[PDB]
C-alpha cells in the first residue's frame, strides 16, 4: 500500500520529465514561429521515447575518470535528491506530513550541489573543474538569498507545516500580501536551474555545461533528469507558496486540478523566458545578486518581522 | 532503599469512558462548560499534593461526571450529536471552522431542550 | 522490528571516522564526514531532534562541507586520485574498535564502562519521552526563547560573526 | 551513560588522535578538528533533548555557529599559508 | 580573577539558562526538576566544601534521576533472571 | 539633501527603496495604534492548563464558575 | 590594516576576555575564548611576511582545538550530575580534560610545543599581547574551578613546565624565544601554587605581566631580535640595555629585585603546608634559569673586550618612537620588593 | 498552432495522477476519512487513545456515542 | 478526564510489573519486595523503561519510537 | 520509518537506473575501443590554474551569511511570545547586523569583480 504511494509519486514525475521536454521543444518552437516535432509519432508524443532509449543506447564514450567512486556517486545523488524533494509538497495530502517541511526542502536543495562539485571534479579536465567551481558559486549565492525569502514569506503562515500554507491561502493568494518578494523569489528559482538569462553556454563561454552536458552519456540523461524534474518542482513549490486554490474536502481532485494547471503554466513561463532574453555575463550576474537582490531582501524581511506586530495580526502557530 | 507501595489492583478498575477523540472533543467542550465542579477540584488535588495514586479517588469522581454527561447526551439529543461528531471526525486536525452547521444545530437541540 | 536503529546509526557514525581519519587526501575527507554527519541527522532525529537535526542537515552538511570541498577542490588538483596509503592503522583500529566497540556492546551486560575515561553504564533498554505537552515542540519553543531570553547571547554571537567578516577579509588582504 | 555516548566519545577520540598523529596534510588536520566539533554538536543535542531541558536548546545552535566563523577563519589561514609555497 | 558585575549592576545575563529550574519559555518541567529543587535547597547557603559532605544523600538521589544507572541496572537484573527462566517455564500472564 | 536624495534615487533606486523599507520598518512599529492588540492577543492564548487554587480565605475575584464574570474578559476580541 | 580597525579589534579582544571573566555560564566562557582567537588572529600577521602566517597558524590549530577540548569537558560535566554554571566540576574526568585544555590555552609542559615558535614568528606588539593579555583568561577560569582540580595533574604540569620549559632556551640567542620559555617557567610557578593559595597565583600573574611588559617595551625602544642586537645597542645607548638586563634578573627572581618577591611568598605559603622537598626542586631549576640569564649578563661590560661594535651608528638625532608607559613599569618592576605588605591588596 | 496543447494535456494527466492517487489511498487504506496529523505530541496521544479504545487496534473505527450505551 | 484515565492506566501497569517481578524473583539472593531506588520515599514519575518492558516488545516500538516518524 | 522506506526506494531507482545506463551501452551490439586519450599537455582546455581569491571569498561570505541566516531561521517560532519589544529589537537588530556586514564588505575593495 505504501510502496504503491511511492511508485505513484516518483514514476509520474519521470514521465512528467519526458513529456515536459516535449512541451519545451514545442513551446520554444512556436514561440520561434516554427512548428515543433511532428514527425516522430503523431503530433510529437513519441519524441521522448526516441530521446529516451536512444540517448540511453549511445555508448559510454570517454575518458579515464581517475575516481570510480565519485563518477558513479554524483548521478545517484542528483537523482535521489530530485526524487525525494517531491515528498513534502502538499498536494491535497503530503504523502509524508512533516512538521518542519519547507526548510527540509530548503535543506536538501542546499545539498544538491555536491553533484556539481563531484561531477565537475572527476572530469580530470582542469577546465571543467573551474567551470564546475563557478557554477557551484552561483548556485550557492542564490542559496543564500532564497533561504531568506522563504524565511520571510513564511512568516505570514506562522509555522513551517507547509500544510497550513494552504490554510493561509484560503481568503487571498499570498502573492498579494507580498508581490515583490515573490518576484525576487521567482527569479531566484530561475537561478539554480540556470535557465536563461542565467544559463552558461556553448560557442565561446565558460562551458561548464560543455563537459557537464557532454560527459557521462546516459548519466547525462540523469543530470538531464534531475535538472528538469527539479524545474517542475520549483514551479510547483512556487504554485504552493505564492498562490493556490481552495481545498474542498470530499473532492480533493478539484484542488489537485487547479494546482496542476497553475503549476504547468508557470513552467511554461520558464521555458518561455529562456526563449525571450539574452544571458548575463558571469560577474554582472553574481554581483548583480550581491548588488541589489540581497539588500532589498533584507529590507523586505525586516519589514515582515516588524509588520505583523504592527497590524496586530501575527499568525497562529498551531 | 525505601520500598514503594502501590494500591491494590481493585483500588483501580473504576469505570469506563470509551469514545473517539473526535466526539470527545466537542462533547468535551460542552461538559467542560457544565461539568468541572468535581474535576477542577481534582486538579487542585493532584496538582497540590502531587502523587498520582494519592488522589485517584477523585479521578473516580471526574470519570463519574463525564460518564453521566455522555449518558444524558445519549438519552436526550442523540442523532444531531451523531451527525455532528461524524462530520468533525473527517478530521485533518478536526477543525471547528469546518462543520459549523451542526455546531449550531447541536447547540440548537441542546438549548431548545436541555 | 529491530529498533536498535539509534545504536546502529551510532555505530556506522563511528565507523565513518574510524576507517575515515587516515589516508593522505581530504578529497575523500568530504565523503567520510558527510556520511557521518548525515548519520548524525539519523541519531538526532531518532531522538526526535527534528529541527536541530535539520540544522546539522543544512548548515554543517551544506554550508560547511560544501565550502570545504570547494576549497579543497580549488586548492588541490588531483590527477591520480588513487587508493593511497595510511589506511592500515584505520582498519586495525576498526578491528581494535571492532572488538573494543563489541567489547562495550558485549560487556554491556548490566553496566559497562572503561578504565581510562569516565564511567558509563550499559545494557539493552533505552529511556525516552512521555508526559505529552499539548502543541509544543519542546525545542523550537526553546529557540523562541533564544530570541526572547537570549539577549546577551545573540549579542555576543552576532558581534563575534561581524568580527568574523572583518577578520577574514582583513586576512585576505583588502588593505 | 547508555551506549551512544560511549560510541560518540570513541568517534571524538578517533578524530583527536587523527589530529595529533598526522601532520602531513594540513587540510586533513583542520578537517579532523571539524568532525570532532560535529560530534560535540551531536552530544549536546542528544543530552539536552534527553533530559527535556528546553531553555538550553541553544547549545547546538550557538555551539554550531562557532563551528563555522572560526572554521572559515581556519580555511582562510590555510589559503594564505598555501600561497607561501604551493 | 572572576568578577561579578552582573550582580553589581543588577542585571541578569546568563542566570536564565543557568540551571534546569529557571522559568521556561512556556513553563514545562524538566525531567529531573524537583531533585534540582532539593539539591539547591540543600546546598544553597553553604560553601560547596561541606555541601559535598552533608548534601550527599539528596545529591545522589538527583544523580539517580539524571543518569539512571542504578534503576537501569535493576531492570537488567530482572531480564537476567527472566533469561535463564525461559528454560524453566514461568509461562506468561500477558496476552 | 533634496538634490542628494534625488541623485541617489536617480542612480540606485533599489538601494534607496531598501533604506526606505528599512527605516519605515524601524519607526512604524512604535507609532501604530494596533501594537498593544497583538500583545494582548498573544497573551490570551493559553498553552497550559489553568490550575485552581484554594478558594476559602482569599480575596474574591476570578470566580469559580467559568460564567461568573469577575475574571478577565477577551470579549473585546469576540467583537473587533 | 586600518588605524580604526585595530581599535575595533583590540576592543573585541579586551571584550572577549572581559566576558571570560564576567560570565557565570560555561557556554559563554567558551564563547569568550572563541572571540579571543577570532579577533587575535588579525593582531598577529599585522605585517604580511610569511613567518607571521605560518606562526599564526600554529597558534590557531592548538589554540582552537584546545577550545574544543574545553567544550568536551563542559559537556561531560553536563552528563554527570549537571547544570550550566561556573563552580566545582562534578566529574573528576571533566576536571582532568579541563585542566589539560586550560593547559593548552596557556603554555604548559606537554602542551608548550607551540609557544617558542609562534613567539618568534609574529612581531613585537603581537608578542606582548600574546604572552600577557591572553594569559589572563585561563587563570581567571582556574581560580574558579580549582575545588575539583585533581592535585596530581596541576602539580605535575607545573613542575614539568619549570623543568622542561625553564631548562630550555640555553642555546637560544633569539629573544622572543627566551621570553617564551621564561613565560612557561613563570607558568609553572603560578600553576604550582594554584591549589594552595590562589592569591599568590594572581600575584605572580600581575608581577609577571609587568615584567614582560617592560621587557617587550624595551625591545621596542631598541629594536632587537637577538643578543648581538643588545650589545650593539649597548654601544649605541647604555641605559635601555641595563634596563633590559635588570628586568631580566627580575625575571630570574634575584633577591633584592622585585622578581624575587613572588618566588619568596610562594615559598612561604608553599612550605607552611607539609611538603618541603618540591619547593627546593623548583628552586634548583630557578638557579638554572638564573645563570643562563647571567650568561646574558656577561653579554655586556665596559672597557669591553672586542664585541665588533662598528660605526655609522652614532647619531645626532634622538628617536621619537613613542614608548607608551615605560618608566612607571620599569621602576615598578625593579623597586617593588620594599613593598608587599601590599600583597593582600590584590585579593 | 495547437501542437503543444496535447503535450500540455499529457503533462496535466501526468502531474495530476499522484494527487488523486494519494488522496484516494488515504480515503481507502485509512478508513473512510483522512489520515490524522500527529505533528504535536498531544494529537498523537489522542490517536493512540482512539487506538486502545477501538478494540480493533485501529483509529479508523472511532466507536461512537452509543459505545457506552 | 484524559489525566485521570492516564494515571490510572500507568498505576495499573506498574503494579502488574510489581506482581510479575514478585513471582520471577523469588529465590535466595533477595532484593526483597519491589522497592524504589532513591534514598527518599515519595512519588517520582516512571521511567517509561520501567512501565513498558517484558511487554512482548511490539508496543514498545510504537510507544517509544512510535511518535517520531508520525503515525 | 515511512520516509526511510521512501529514501530506500528513491535510492534504489537511482541505483537501478544508473546500472541500466552502464550495462546497455557496453551491453550494446558492438563496442569498439581504439582512440588514444591524451591527458598530456597542459594547454588543452585552459592551462594550469592560478586559483583566484574572489571565488573562495564568495564561499567564505556564503558561510558568514549562512550562519547569520540560520541564526535568523527560528524567528517564525519566536515572533509570538509575551515580550514583543525585545523581539522586534533584536530581530531588527540581528538582520540589521547582517546588513552591516554586507555594507562594510561592499564599502571596502571587496567584490567589484573586475580585476
Ligand atoms: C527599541 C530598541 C532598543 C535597543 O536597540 O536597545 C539596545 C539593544 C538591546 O537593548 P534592549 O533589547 O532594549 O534590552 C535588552 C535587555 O537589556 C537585556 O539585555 P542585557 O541585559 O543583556 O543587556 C546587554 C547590553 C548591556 O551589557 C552589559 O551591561 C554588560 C556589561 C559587561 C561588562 C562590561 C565592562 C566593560 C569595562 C571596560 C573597561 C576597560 C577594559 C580593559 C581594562 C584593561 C586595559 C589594559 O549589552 C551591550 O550593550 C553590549 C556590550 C557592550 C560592552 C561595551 C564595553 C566593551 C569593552 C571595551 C573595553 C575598552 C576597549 C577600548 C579600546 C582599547 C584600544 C587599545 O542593543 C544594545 O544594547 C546594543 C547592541 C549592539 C552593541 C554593539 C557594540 C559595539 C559598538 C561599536 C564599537
Ligand atoms: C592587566 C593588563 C595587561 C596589559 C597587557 C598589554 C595591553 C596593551 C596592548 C598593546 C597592543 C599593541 O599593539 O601595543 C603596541 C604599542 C606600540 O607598538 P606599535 O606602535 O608598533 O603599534 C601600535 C599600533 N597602533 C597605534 C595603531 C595601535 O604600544 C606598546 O607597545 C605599549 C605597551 C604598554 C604595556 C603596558 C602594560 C601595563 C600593565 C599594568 C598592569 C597593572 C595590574 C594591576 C592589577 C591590580
Ligand atoms: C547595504 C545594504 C543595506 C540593507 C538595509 C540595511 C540598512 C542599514 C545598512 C547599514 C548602513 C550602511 C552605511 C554605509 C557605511 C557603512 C560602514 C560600516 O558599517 O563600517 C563598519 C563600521 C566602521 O565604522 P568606523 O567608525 O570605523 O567608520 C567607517 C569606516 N569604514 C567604512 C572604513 C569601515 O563598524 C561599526 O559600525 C562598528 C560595529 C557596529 C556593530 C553593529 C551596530 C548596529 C547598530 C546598533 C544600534
Ligand atoms: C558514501 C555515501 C553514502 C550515503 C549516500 C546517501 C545519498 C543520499 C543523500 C541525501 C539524502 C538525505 C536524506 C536526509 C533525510 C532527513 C529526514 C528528516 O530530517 O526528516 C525530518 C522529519 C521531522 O519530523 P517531524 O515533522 O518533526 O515530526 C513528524 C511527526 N512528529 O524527521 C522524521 O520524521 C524522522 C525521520 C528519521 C529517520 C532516520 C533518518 C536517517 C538519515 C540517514 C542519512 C544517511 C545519508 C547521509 C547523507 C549523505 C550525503 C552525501
Ligand atoms: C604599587 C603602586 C605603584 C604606582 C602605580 C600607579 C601608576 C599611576 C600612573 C603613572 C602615570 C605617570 C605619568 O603620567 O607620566 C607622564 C607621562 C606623560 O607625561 P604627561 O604629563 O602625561 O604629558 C604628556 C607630555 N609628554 O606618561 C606617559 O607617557 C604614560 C601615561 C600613562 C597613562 C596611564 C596611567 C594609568 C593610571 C592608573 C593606574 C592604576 C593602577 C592601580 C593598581 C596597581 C597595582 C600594582
Amino acid at each position: 500500500m505504501f510502496m504503491i504511494n511511492v511508485l505513484t509519486l516518483i514514476i509520474p514525475i519521470l514521465l512528467a520529465v519526458a513529456f515536459l521536454t516535449l512541451v519545451e521543444r514545442k513551446v520554444l518552437g512556436y514561440m520561434q514561429f516554427r512548428k515543433g516535432p511532428n514527425v516522430v509519432g503523431p503530433y510529437g508524443l513519441l519524441q521522448p521515447i526516441a530521446d529516451a532509449i536512444k540517448l540511453f543506447i549511445k555508448e559510454p564514450l570517454r575518458p579515464a575518470t581517475s575516481s570510480i567512486s565519485m563518477f558513479i556517486l554524483a548521478p545517484i545523488l542528483a537523482l535521489t535528491l530530485a526524487l525525494t524533494m517531491w515528498i513534502p509538497l502538499p498536494m491535497p495530502y503530503p504523502l509524508i506530513n512533516m512538521n518542519l517541511g519547507v526548510l527540509f526542502m530548503l535543506a536538501m536543495s542546499s545539498l544538491a550541489v555536491y553533484s556539481i562539485l563531484w561531477s565537475g571534479w572527476a572530469s580530470n579536465s582542469k577546465y571543467a573543474l573551474i567551470g564546475a567551481l563557478r557554477a557551484v558559486a552561483q548556485t550557492i549565492s542564490y542559496e543564500v538569498t532564497l533561504a531568506i525569502i522563504l524565511l520571510s514569506v513564511l512568516l505570514m503562515n506562522g509555522s513551517f507545516t507547509l500544510s497550513t500554507l494552504i490554510i493561509t491561502q484560503e481568503q487571498v493568494w499570498l502573492i498579494f500580501p507580498a508581490w515583490p518578494l515573490a518576484m525576487m523569489w521567482f527569479i531566484s528559482t530561475l537561478a539554480e536551474t540556470n535557465r536563461a538569462p542565467f544559463d552558461l553556454t556553448e560557442g565561446e563561454s565558460e562551458l561548464v555545461s560543455g563537459f557537464n552536458v557532454e560527459y557521462a552519456a546516459g548519466p547525462f540523461a540523469l543530470f538531464f533528469m534531475a535538472e528538469y524534474a527539479n524545474i517542475i518542482m520549483m514551479n510547483i513549490f512556487t504554485t504552493t507558496l505564492f498562490l493556490g486554490a481552495f481545498h474542498n474536502p470530499y473532492m480533493p481532485e478539484l484542488y489537485t486540478i487547479n494546482f496542476t494547471i497553475k503549476s504547468l503554466l508557470l513552467s511554461i513561463t520558464f521555458l518561455w523566458i529562456r526563449a525571450s532574453y539574452p544571458r548575463f555575463r558571469y560577474d554582472q550576474l553574481m554581483h548583480l545578486l550581491w548588488k541589489n537582490f540581497l539588500p532589498l531582501t533584507l529590507a523586505l524581511c525586516m519589514w515582515h518581522v516588524s509588520l505583523p506586530i504592527l497590524l496586530s495580526s501575527i499568525p497562529p502557530q498551531t | 532503599p525505601g520500598i514503594v507501595e502501590l494500591p491494590s489492583l481493585e483500588d483501580l478498575k473504576v469505570q469506563e469512558v470509551k469514545v473517539s477523540s473526535s466526539v470527545l472533543k466537542a462533547a468535551a467542550h460542552h461538559y467542560g462548560a457544565q461539568c468541572d465542579k468535581p474535576n477542577k477540584e481534582f486538579m487542585l488535588c493532584r496538582w497540590e499534593e502531587k502523587d498520582p495514586r494519592r488522589c485517584l479517588e477523585e479521578g473516580k469522581l471526574v470519570n463519574q461526571c463525564a460518564l453521566e454527561f455522555f449518558r444524558q447526551i445519549k438519552r436526550h439529543c442523540a442523532e444531531p450529536f451523531t451527525e455532528y461528531w461524524t462530520c468533525i471526525d473527517y478530521s485533518g486536525l478536526q477543525l471547528f471552522r469546518r462543520c459549523r452547521k451542526e455546531q449550531a444545530q447541536f447547540d440548537k437541540c441542546v438549548l431548545d431542550k436541555l | 522490528m529491530m529498533t536498535y536503529i539509534v545504536f546502529i546509526l551510532s555505530i556506522i557514525f563511528v565507523m565513518g571516522f574510524v576507517g575515515f581519519s587516515s589516508k593522505p587526501s581530504p578529497i575523500y575527507g568530504g565523503l567520510g564526514l558527510i556520511v557521518s554527519g548525515g548519520v548524525g541527522c539519523g541519531i538526532v532525529l531518532n531522538f526526535g531532534g527534528s529541527f536541530l537535526g535539520l540544522m546539522v542537515f543544512l548548515i554543517y552538511l551544506g554550508g560547511m562541507m560544501v565550502v570545504f570541498g570547494y576549497t579543497t577542490a580549488m586548492a588541490t588538483e588531483q590527477y591520480p586520485e588513487v587508493w593511497v596509503s595510511n589506511k592500515v592503522v584505520l582498519g586495525t583500529f576498526i578491528t581494535g574498535l571492532l572488538m573494543e566497540f563489541l567489547m562495550v556492546y558485549y560487556v554491556l551486560k548490566d553496566k559497562e564502562v572503561e578504565i581510562v575515561f569516565k564511567f558509563n553504564g550499559m545494557g539493552d533498554w533505552v529511556i525516552y519521552d512521555t508526559g505529552d505537552s499539548g502543541f509544543f515542540s519542546e525545542e523550537a519553543m526553546g529557540i523562541a526563547a533564544l530570541y526572547s531570553y537570549g539577549t546577551w547571547l545573540v549579542i555576543v554571537t552576532g558581534w563575534s560573526l561581524l568580527i568574523g567578516v572583518v577578520v577574514i577579509m582583513e586576512i585576505t588582504r583588502g588593505n | 551513560m547508555s551506549l551512544v555516548y560511549m560510541n560518540i566519545m570513541m568517534a571524538f577520540t578517533v578524530s583527536l588522535t587523527g589530529l595529533l598523529m598526522y601532520r602531513s596534510h594540513l587540510m586533513s588536520s583542520l578537517l579532523c578538528l571539524e568532525g570532532m566539533m560535529l560530534s560535540l554538536f551531536i552530544l549536546a543535542t542528544l543530552m539536552i533533548l534527553n533530559s527535556h531541558f528546553t531553555l538550553a536548546s541553544m547549545m547546538p545552535i550557538i555551539l554550531l555557529v562557532f563551528a563555522a566563523c572560526e572554521a572559515a577563519l581556519g580555511l582562510s589561514l590555510l589559503v594564505m599559508v598555501s600561497n607561501t609555497y604551493g | 580573577p572572576f568578577f561579578d558585575v552582573q550582580k553589581k549592576l543588577g542585571v541578569d545575563l546568563d542566570h536564565w539558562m543557568t540551571i534546569q529550574s529557571a522559568e521556561q519559555p512556556h513553563r514545562i518541567p524538566a525531567r529531573c526538576h524537583a531533585f534540582e529543587k532539593e539539591w539547591i535547597e540543600c546546598a544553597h547557603g553553604i560553601g560547596s566544601i561541606r555541601a559535598e559532605k552533608e548534601c550527599k544523600i539528596e545529591f545522589e538521589d538527583f544523580r539517580e534521576c539524571l543518569l539512571r544507572q542504578k534503576t537501569m541496572k535493576r531492570l537488567n537484573a530482572i531480564k537476567r533472571q527472566r533469561d535463564k527462566l525461559i528454560k524453566e517455564g514461568k509461562y506468561t500472564p500477558p496476552p | 539633501v533634496a538634490a542628494f536624495l534625488k541623485n541617489v534615487w536617480a542612480k540606485e533606486p533599489v538601494l534607496v527603496a531598501s533604506f526606505a523599507i528599512a527605516g519605515l520598518a524601524v519607526i512604524l512599529p512604535t507609532l501604530s495604534p494596533y501594537t498593544k492588540y497583538s500583545l494582548m492577543i498573544n497573551r490570551a492564548t493559553p498553552y497550559n492548563y489553568p490550575v485552581p487554587l484554594r478558594d476559602d480565605g482569599n480575596m474574591p475575584d476570578v470566580p469559580s464558575h467559568p460564567q461568573d464574570p469577575q475574571g478577565p474578559s477577551l470579549e473585546w476580541l469576540k467583537r473587533l | 590594516m586600518n588605524p580604526i580597525i585595530l581599535i575595533i579589534i583590540l576592543m573585541t579582544v579586551m571584550l572577549g576576555t572581559i566576558i571570560v571573566m564576567i560570565s557565570t555560564h560555561w557556554l559563554l566562557i567558551w564563547i569568550g575564548f572563541e572571540m579571543n582567537m577570532l579577533a587575535i588572529i588579525p593582531i598577529m600577521m599585522k605585517k604580511h611576511n610569511p613567518r607571521a602566517t605560518e606562526a599564526s597558524t600554529k597558534y590557531f590549530l592548538t589554540q582552537s582545538t584546545a577550545s574544543m577540548l574545553l567544550m568536551m569537558a563542559i559537556i561531560i560535566n553536563l552528563m554527570f550530575s549537571g547544570q550550566w554554571t561556573v563552580m566545582k566540576l562534578f566529574n573528576p574526568m571533566a576536571s582532568m580534560l579541563m585542566t589539560m585544555a586550560l593547559a593548552m590555552k596557556l603554555g604548559m609542559a606537554p602542551f608548550h610545543f607551540w609557544v617558542p615558535e609562534v613567539t618568534q614568528g609574529i612581531p613585537l606588539s603581537s608578542g606582548l599581547i600574546l604572552l600577557t593579555w591572553q594569559k589572563l583568561a585561563p587563570m581567571s577560569v582556574l581560580y574558579q574551578i580549582l575545588p575539583s582540580i585533581n592535585l596530581d595533574l596541576i602539580l605535575t604540569l607545573s613542575i614539568l613546565s619549570i623543568t622542561i620549559g625553564g631548562w630550555g632556551g640555553l642555546n637560544q640567542t633569539q629573544l622572543r624565544k627566551i621570553m617564551a620559555y621564561s613565560s612557561i617557567a613563570h607558568m609553572g610557578w603560578m600553576t604550582a601554587v594554584l591549589l594552595y593559595n590562589p592569591t599568590m597565583t594572581l600575584l605572580n600573574l600581575i608581577i609577571y605581566i609587568i615584567m614582560t611588559s617592560t621587557m617587550f617595551t624595551l625591545f621596542m625602544a631598541n629594536s632587537t631580535t637577538t643578543t648581538l642586537s643588545l650589545s650593539h645597542t649597548w654601544n649605541k645607548a647604555p641605559i635601555m640595555t641595563i634596563l633590559v638586563l635588570i628586568t631580566l634578573l627580575s625575571m630570574g627572581g634575584l633577591p633584592p629585585l622585585s622578581g624575587f618577591m613572588p618566588k619568596w611568598m610562594i615559598i612561604q605559603e608553599m612550605t607552611k603546608n607539609d611538603s618541603i622537598i618540591l619547593p627546593t626542586l623548583m628552586a634548583i631549576t630557578a638557579l638554572l634559569n638564573l645563570y643562563f640569564y647571567m650568561r646574558l649578563t656577561y653579554s655586556t661590560a665596559l672597557t669591553m673586550f672586542p664585541s665588533t661594535n662598528n660605526m655609522k651608528m652614532k647619531w645626532q638625532f634622538p628617536t621619537t618612537k613613542r614608548m607608551t608607559l615605560l618608566p612607571t613599569m620599569t621602576v615598578l618592576s625593579t623597586m617593588l620588593l620594599p613593598l608587599t605588605p601590599i600583597l593582600s591588596i590584590l585579593e | 498552432w495547437f501542437e503543444v496543447l496535447p503535450g500540455i494535456a499529457v503533462m496535466g494527466v501526468c502531474l495530476f495522477i499522484p494527487g488523486m492517487a494519494t488522496a484516494r489511498i488515504h480515503r481507502f487504506s485509512n478508513g473512510g476519512r483522512e489520515k490524522r496529523v500527529a505533528h504535536y505530541s498531544y494529537q498523537w496521544y489522542l490517536m493512540e487513545r482512539d487506538r486502545r479504545v477501538s478494540g480493533v487496534n485501529r483509529y479508523y473505527v472511532s466507536k461512537g456515542l452509543e459505545n457506552i450505551d | 478526564l484524559l489525566q485521570a484515565e492516564k494515571d490510572r492506566r500507568v498505576l495499573q501497569m506498574l503494579r502488574e510489573n510489581l506482581e510479575e517481578e514478585a513471582t520471577i524473583m523469588k529465590d535466595v539472593p533477595g532484593w526483597k519486595v519491589g522497592e524504589s531506588v532513591f534514598h527518599t520515599t515519595r512519588w517520582v514519575t516512571p521511567m517509561m523503561g520501567e512501565l513498558y518492558g517484558l511487554r512482548t516488545g511490539e508496543e514498545i516500538l510504537s510507544s517509544t519510537y512510535g511518535f517520531i516518524w508520525y503515525t | 520509518m515511512n520516509l526511510m522506506i521512501t529514501l530506500l526506494t528513491n535510492f534504489t531507482l537511482a541505483t537501478l537506473l544508473v546500472t541500466i545506463a552502464f550495462w546497455l551501452p557496453q551491453l550494446n551490439v558492438y563496442s569498439e575501443k581504439t582512440s588514444p586519450y591524451e591527458c598530456g599537455f597542459d594547454p588543452m582546455g585552459s592551462a594550469r590554474l592560478p586559483f583566484s581569491m574572489k571565488f573562495f571569498l564568495v564561499a567564505i561570505t556564503f558561510l558568514l551569511f549562512d550562519l547569520e541566516i540560520a541564526l535568523l531561521l527560528p524567528l517564525p517560532w519566536a515572533s509570538q511570545t509575551t515580550n514583543l519589544n525585545t523581539m522586534l529589537t533584536m530581530a531588527l537588530l540581528l538582520i540589521f547586523l547582517l546588513a552591516v556586514s554586507l555594507a562594510y564588505e561592499w564599502t571596502q575593495k571587496g567584490l567589484e569583480w573586475t580585476e
